[PDB]
RNA sequence: CGCGACCUCAGAUCAGACGUGGCGACCCGCUGAAUUUAAGCAUAUUAGUCAGCGGAGGAGAAGAAACUAACCAGGAUUCCCUCAGUAACGGCGAGUGAACAGGGAAGAGCCCAGCGCCGAAUCCCCGCCCCGCGGCGGGGCGCGGGACAUGUGGCGUACGGAA
RNA sequence: CUAAGGCUAAAUACCGGCACGAGACCGAUAGUCAACAAGUACCGUAAGGGAAAGUUGAAAAGAACUUUGAAGAGAGAGUUCA
RNA sequence: AGAUCUUGGUGGUAGUAGCAAAUAUUCAAACGAGAACUUUGAAGGCCGAAGUGGAGAAGGGUUCCAUGUGAACAGCAGUUGA
RNA sequence: CGACUCUUAGCGGUGGAUCACUCGGCUCGUGCGUCGAUGAAGAACGCAGCUAGCUGCGAGAAUUAAUGUGAAUUGCAGGACACAUUGAUCAUCGACACUUCGAACGCACUUGCGGCCCCGGGUUCCUCCCGGGGCUACGCCUGUCUGAGCGUCGCU
C-alpha cells in the first residue's frame, strides 16, 4: 500500500484536490483506455482525451460499436461530448449528452508532434519498467 | 423629553471616516480614531479584545507584498534571474 | 523613587497596595539613562554607561554608543557581534551592564529566583505541570 | 488534550500475555475458534524452511 | 493578427512607440463602438487590444530597464530600483568578506591548532 | 469539608495550572528527532568516536556518593602537564580538558594520567594532507584498523 | 446634503453603483448557488455607515 | 587689530548610510490588580498572574564561577527525571515552597580594558588602473583628505603573561 | 572563587505565519462565530456586538405543444427509474 | 417532561381586538380584465400669507426625471407610488 | 337526518426532525520559520463585452513578460490558436509594472495651498500662464562646506 508520508489517502483531500484541480491536471485525470488494437501498435495503454479523437462508448445508456468523433472536452464538468451521443429535449432540439472520459476508449487518436511525442514518451517508460521487472 | 422627543434634536456628526483603517470612528472634535488613533504613529490595539484583534489582524486584507514574499521565499529569493531560454 | 502615578493618591484596592510614597523603581537610574539614550538614538547600539556626576536632584551619565553601521565598526572583528540583528536595543532588554543588575543574574545560593535565564522562565518552570504520556 | 490516554502495564505481565499468546496458537481448537479456516494444515505450529 | 512580444524586442524605440500610440487610437475607437452600439465583433477586439498595448508597454520597460542594469553595471553607487530587493533585514546583514574575516588571533589559533582527524581503537 | 480517617492534602491546584500545561505528545517525535541529529552527526566526524571527546576519572562529591565514581567534565591541566600533552593540543585529538578543575589528590592525579596515556596508546592520528604523512600514524593501522567507537571513550567503571 | 466633501461623494457613487440586481446569466453558470444580490439596499429600510 | 591653531557649539533639500511602523504563539525588560480562598476579614492567597508599556529572533534569554560544597571532593549555560510537596516561609491558619549532590539530552570555548613592548605598526573616505559584478570585494597607486598620542593596531587576560 | 567590562552553537520553547501528514474527535441547533458572496448581512455616535443560511437529478433530460384565466394559478401532454 | 431551561416550529385566543386626533365629499367620462381610492372635467369644501404656499441649512443619498411591470411592499384597494 | 365536538385510520397540507452524505472544523504531530522608507500590515477607489457579491488584479488593472505544459475557456457572444517562420489553456514565477491614503515623508486635511531645479508649448528667453519630469519629513552616524564665541592661546 501506500507508505510515502507526503501523499494523502485522507478522503475529504483526495476530493477536494480532485473536485479544484487546475485544467491542465484535469487534463491528466480526464484520461482513457486505448483499444487493444492501439495498445498493440503503441506499447501504452491509456491517454489523455483530446478534441478529434473518435471513441466509442462502452458504459452506460450509449453502449455499443458505433465509433463518434469527440467534439468538446469539457474539462470544467469532467465530461466530453461525442457526436452522435445526443439527446432531444423538449423543443425539439438535441442536447450532447456529457459521459465520463474513462467510460469511452479511443479507437484513433489525433496525431500532432505533441501526442506523438507523449506517446514515444510513455512507451519508453513502459519498455524501461518492463527491462528492469524481467 | 429623554426618549422620543429629544432623538430628533441629533443632527451633527461626532465621529468620521477616518483616512487610516476606513472606518468611521474618527472624531472630528478630538481629531482622534476612535479604533485605530490615527495621529499617534502605533495602531491602537488591546489584548482585552481578541476579537477586535482579529477583525483587523495581518491577513485579514489582501497582503499584496506578503504574497509574493511568502512565495519568494520557497526559492531563496532569488533575483537578476530568468529561467532558462528555450 | 518612583510616585506611583494614580490620581490624588488612590490606589483602590487592598490596605497592602495603598503604597504611593516611599516606592521604588526596579530598575536603576542607570539603566534609565541608558534606556533614554538608546530610545532617542534608535539607530545606534548601546555599549555602556558610566556616572559622571550627580546633584541633590540629578544624576549625569554618559552613555557609549555604537554606529551599527559604520565601515570601521563593520569591518572589524571582535566588534561585528554588536552589528548582529539580535544586538538592537540591548539596554531595552536589559542586556547592558546597568540592565543586567536589575535582573537579579549569578550563579550560586543567591540567585535560585533566576535559574533559567530569568524571572520569568524559572517561574514558568516551576509553575508548569509535566503531564506526561505515562502516569 | 491530558485525558491520561496511555496506559503502562508491567514488562513481566506483557511477557506473559505474549507466552499465553503463543501457546493458545499451537492448539488446532482455540484457532479453529479464532475462525482460521485450519482444516487441511498439516500441523497446527506450522513451519517452513529458511527459503521462505 | 496579433502581436507577440518575441517579434517586438528587435524594433528599437521609435517604431515600439509608434506602434503604442496606434494601438491606443484603436482602443479609443473600440470604446467608440462601445457607447455607440457597435458590434460584438468590436466588443470582443477591446480585449485583445489592451492586452496588445500591455504587451508593448511592458517590452518598452523591459528594454529601458535592462539598458540601465548596463549602464550602471561597475558603478559604486546605483538607483534603488536597480540594487536587489531581498529583504530589508537580508539587506541590513553583513555582506560575505565581511562576514568571513577573521582576526589576526584567530587565524594565529587556527594555524597552530587545526582540529584532527583521528581514530580510536576499542 | 473533611471525611472520617484521612490524609491532609494539599493540592497546589490554587494558581491557574490550566494555561501552563506540558502535554508529552511529542516525546516520540522530539526522540527521533535527537537520534537523527545523533546520526547525523556521527557520520558527520566519520573516524571520530560519536559520542565525543574522553572524559576524566572523577569522584562524587558528598559523603553519600563518594563511594562511586563517574565521568568528569575535562582533563585538569596538571594531569595534561605530567601526561606530556599541551592544553591547547588536547582538544584537536579529542581530548576534554577542564581548566577549572584541581587535583587535590595524587591517586585521581595518577589515575587519570594513566587513562591518558592509554588513550593516547590507542589513538590513530590521520595526517593533515593524506599522501603526505607528517608523523601521525602509519598508513597500515589506519586503512583499516580505523572505525568509528561507539558509546563513551573508555567507560568509567566502578 | 447639497454640500458635500469629494470624499464623501465618491463613497456614495461607490455605493450607488454596487446597489444593483445580479445579471440574469450568473444563474446559467456552473455551480451558481447564487439566487438574487442579498447585499441590496434601500435608502429607506437602512442607513448607510457614515 | 587683524590673521591663524585648537576647544565647545550651530546651519545645510550638503555626500553616503541608518531608525521609525506591523505581527507578536514562543522570548526579554518593566508596570501590575481585584474577583477568589481563608466558610467573616485587614497580613496572607489569588499572583509577580490578568489588564497596560517597551524590545527582539528563528529561536530568545542564560552562559564559561567573586559557583557548589565540606567530600577520597566536583566544575560554564539550558532542558528532562529525581531530590520534593522536602529544607523553609505562613493571622506557623488557609496556604506557599526552592536548591545541592545523583542519572541523563547536549556539550565549546573564548575576547578586551588595564601592566607592558613595537618609529600609529592602525582605521575610514575620495580619485585612477586592473580582476570580477551579481549581495559589491581583491590587488596596485595618489608630497590625495580625514580619524587617531584625550591612544589605533599586533603580542597578551588570571588556565598566568612577556623578555 | 576573583565582582563592579564583552562575545558564544547544541540540547529548549512555540494556541502567530508558510507548507504538510494523521486521528477510537464532531457531523449542519454538532464541529471554529463562520462547511454557503462570514467577521458577511445587520445593530450602536463610538469603543464594540454579530447572525441565519448545505443536499433536484446519473445526466437539465429544468416540463415543447394544446387548453381556461388579465395574471398568479390549473387540466391534459412530455422527460426520467422516480 | 419539567430547570420563568436553549433554538426552531405550531395552536387556542381569533376571523377576535382593532384599521375612530386635526369638518368632506359628489357627479360624469377616459384608460383598464378589474375603479370608493388613478387621470381629466364639473361641483362642494379645507389650509387662509405666524399656510396644508414658495425656497434654503443640518441630515438623507439618487429618494430627482421619463418609460415599463403589477410578484412582494405602500397594515382596504390601486390602472397609482418615495 | 344534518351542524358542532371528541377518538381512530386513509389521504392531502404546514413544519423540517430523523437518517444517509461532507471541498468544513477541532485536536495532535512534522519541516521551515520569511515583513517595512527599495515604502509594510491595514484602508480607500477603480479594473471584465455582457459583472452586484466573492475572488483576482492596479490605469500594462478578473492581468503583461518568461519558463514548463500542450488544445482549450465556456453562462452567452466574439475572435483567435499552420500546435513549425512557435502555441489555446493552466501551472510555475526569477523579468517588468504596481493608483490614493497609511511609519507616510513639502505644509495640511470632514478643506486646499506652496517652494526649488530641468523639459515642452502659448511665449518667440524673459520670465508670466499651461502641461510633464525630479526634488522638498523627523531623528541620527561618518565625512564636507559655511560659520559663532569678552572659551584657551600664538603671531602681529
Ligand atoms: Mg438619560
Ligand atoms: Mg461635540
Ligand atoms: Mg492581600
Ligand atoms: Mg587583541
Ligand atoms: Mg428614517
Ligand atoms: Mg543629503
Ligand atoms: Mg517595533
Ligand atoms: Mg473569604
Ligand atoms: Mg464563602
Ligand atoms: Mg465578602
Ligand atoms: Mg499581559
Ligand atoms: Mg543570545
Ligand atoms: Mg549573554
Ligand atoms: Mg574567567
Ligand atoms: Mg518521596
Ligand atoms: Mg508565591
Ligand atoms: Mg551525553
Ligand atoms: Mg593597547
Ligand atoms: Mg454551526
Ligand atoms: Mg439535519
Ligand atoms: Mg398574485
Ligand atoms: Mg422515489
Ligand atoms: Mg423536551
Ligand atoms: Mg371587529
Ligand atoms: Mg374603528
Ligand atoms: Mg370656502
Ligand atoms: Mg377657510
Ligand atoms: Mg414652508
Ligand atoms: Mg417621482
Ligand atoms: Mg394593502
Ligand atoms: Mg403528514
Ligand atoms: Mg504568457
Ligand atoms: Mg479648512
Ligand atoms: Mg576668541
Ligand atoms: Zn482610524
Amino acid at each position: 500500500m501506500k507508505f510515502n508520508p507526503f501523499v494523502t489517502s485522507d478522503r475529504s483531500k483526495n476530493r477536494k484536490r480532485h473536485f479544484n484541480a487546475p485544467s491542465h491536471i484535469r487534463r491528466k485525470i480526464m484520461s482513457s483506455p486505448l483499444s487493444k488494437e492501439l495498445r498493440q501498435k503503441y506499447n501504452v495503454r491509456s491517454m489523455p482525451i483530446r478534441k478529434d479523437d473518435e471513441v466509442q462508448v462502452v458504459r452506460g445508456h450509449y453502449k455499443g460499436q458505433q465509433i463518434g468523433k469527440v467534439v468538446q472536452v469539457y474539462r470544467k464538468k469532467y465530461v466530453i461530448y461525442i457526436e452522435r451521443v445526443q439527446r432531444e429535449k423538449a423543443n425539439g432540439t438535441t442536447v450532447h449528452v456529457g459521459i465520463h472520459p474513462s467510460k469511452v476508449v479511443i479507437t484513433r487518436l489525433k496525431l500532432d508532434k505533441d501526442r506523438k511525442k507523449i506517446l514515444e514518451r510513455k512507451a519508453k517508460s513502459r519498455q524501461v519498467g518492463k527491462e528492469k521487472g524481467k | 423629553t429623554k426618549g422620543t422627543s429629544s432623538f430628533g434634536k441629533r443632527r451633527n456628526k461626532t465621529h468620521t471616516l477616518c483616512r487610516r483603517c476606513g472606518s468611521k470612528a474618527y472624531h472630528l472634535q478630538k481629531s482622534t480614531c476612535g479604533k485605530c488613533g490615527y495621529p499617534a504613529k502605533r495602531k491602537r490595539k488591546y489584548n482585552w479584545s481578541a476579537k477586535a484583534k482579529r477583525r483587523n489582524t495581518t491577513g485579514t486584507g489582501r497582503m499584496r507584498h506578503l504574497k509574493i514574499v511568502y512565495r519568494r521565499f520557497r526559492h531563496g529569493f532569488r533575483e537578476g534571474t530568468t529561467p532558462k531560454p528555450k | 523613587g518612583r510616585k506611583r502615578p494614580v490620581p490624588k493618591g488612590a490606589t483602590y484596592g487592598k490596605p497592602v497596595h495603598h503604597g504611593v510614597n516611599q516606592l521604588k523603581f526596579a530598575r536603576s537610574l542607570q539603566s534609565v539613562a541608558e534606556e533614554r539614550a538608546g530610545r532617542h538614538c534608535g539607530a545606534l547600539r548601546v555599549l555602556n554607561s558610566y556616572w559622571v556626576g550627580e546633584d541633590s536632584t540629578y544624576k549625569f551619565f554618559e552613555v557609549i554608543l555604537i554606529d551599527p553601521f559604520h565601515k570601521a565598526i563593520r569591518r572589524n572583528p571582535d566588534t561585528q557581534w554588536i552589528t548582529k540583528p539580535v544586538h538592537k536595543h540591548r539596554e531595552m532588554r536589559g542586556l547592558t551592564s546597568a540592565g543586567r543588575k536589575s535582573r537579579g543574574l549569578g550563579k550560586g545560593h543567591k540567585f535560585h529566583h533566576t535559574i533559567g535565564g530569568s524571572r520569568r522562565a524559572a517561574w514558568r518552570r516551576r509553575n508548569t505541570l509535566q503531564l506526561h504520556r505515562y502516569r | 488534550t491530558w485525558r491520561r490516554w496511555h496506559r503502562r502495564v508491567n514488562t513481566t505481565q506483557k511477557r506473559y500475555a505474549i507466552c499465553s499468546a503463543l501457546a493458545a496458537s499451537a492448539l488446532p481448537a482455540l484457532v479453529m475458534s479464532k475462525g482460521h479456516r485450519i482444516e487441511e494444515v498439516p500441523e497446527l505450529p506450522l513451519v517452513v524452511e529458511d527459503k521462505v | 493578427a496579433k502581436i507577440k512580444a518575441r517579434d517586438l524586442r528587435g524594433k528599437k524605440k521609435e517604431e515600439l512607440l509608434k506602434q503604442l500610440d496606434d494601438l491606443k487610437v484603436e482602443l479609443s475607437q473600440l470604446r467608440v463602438a462601445k457607447v455607440t452600439g457597435g458590434a460584438a465583433s468590436k466588443l470582443s477586439k477591446i480585449r485583445v487590444v489592451r492586452k496588445s498595448i500591455a504587451r508593448v508597454l511592458t517590452v518598452i520597460n523591459q528594454t529601458q530597464k535592462e539598458n540601465l542594469r548596463k549602464f550602471y553595471k561597475g558603478k559604486k553607487y546605483k538607483p534603488l530600483d536597480l540594487r536587489p530587493k531581498k529583504t530589508r533585514a537580508m539587506r541590513r546583514r553583513l555582506n560575505k568578506h565581511e562576514e568571513n574575516l577573521k582576526t589576526k588571533k584567530q587565524q594565529r589559533k587556527e594555524r597552530l591548532y587545526p582540529l584532527r582527524k583521528y581514530a580510536v581503537k576499542a | 469539608a473533611p471525611s472520617r480517617n484521612g490524609m491532609v492534602l494539599k493540592p497546589h491546584f490554587h494558581k491557574d495550572w490550566q494555561r501552563r500545561v506540558a502535554t508529552w505528545f511529542n516525546q516520540p517525535a522530539r526522540k527521533i528527532r535527537r537520534r537523527k541529529a545523533r546520526q547525523a552527526k556521527a557520520r558527520r566526524i566519520a573516524p571520530r568516536p560519536a559520542s565525543g571527546p574522553i572524559r576524566p576519572i572523577v569522584r562524587c562529591p558528598t559523603v553519600r556518593y563518594h563511594t562511586k565514581v563517574r565521568a568528569g567534565r575535562g582533563f585538569s591541566l596538571e594531569e595534561l602537564r605530567v601526561a606530556g600533552i599541551h592544553k591547547k593540543v588536547a582538544r584537536t585529538i579529542g581530548i576534554s580538558v577542564d581548566p577549572r578543575r584541581r587535583n587535590k589528590s595524587t591517586e585521581s592525579l595518577q589515575a587519570n594520567v594513566q587513562r591518558l596515556k592509554e588513550y593516547r596508546s590507542k589513538l590513530i592520528l590521520f595526517p593533515r594532507k593524506p599522501s603526505a604523512p607528517k608523523k601521525g600514524d602509519s598508513s597500515a593501522e589506519e586503512l583499516k584498523l580505523a572505525t568509528q567507537l561507539t558509546g563513551p571513550v573508555m567507560p568509567v567503571r566502578n | 446634503s447639497s454640500h458635500k466633501t469629494f470624499r464623501i461623494k465618491r463613497f456614495l457613487a461607490k455605493k450607488q453603483k454596487q446597489n444593483r440586481p445580479i445579471p440574469q446569466w450568473i444563474r446559467m453558470k456552473t455551480g451558481n448557488k447564487i439566487r438574487y444580490n442579498s447585499k441590496r439596499r434601500h435608502w429607506r429600510r437602512t442607513k448607510l455607515g457614515l
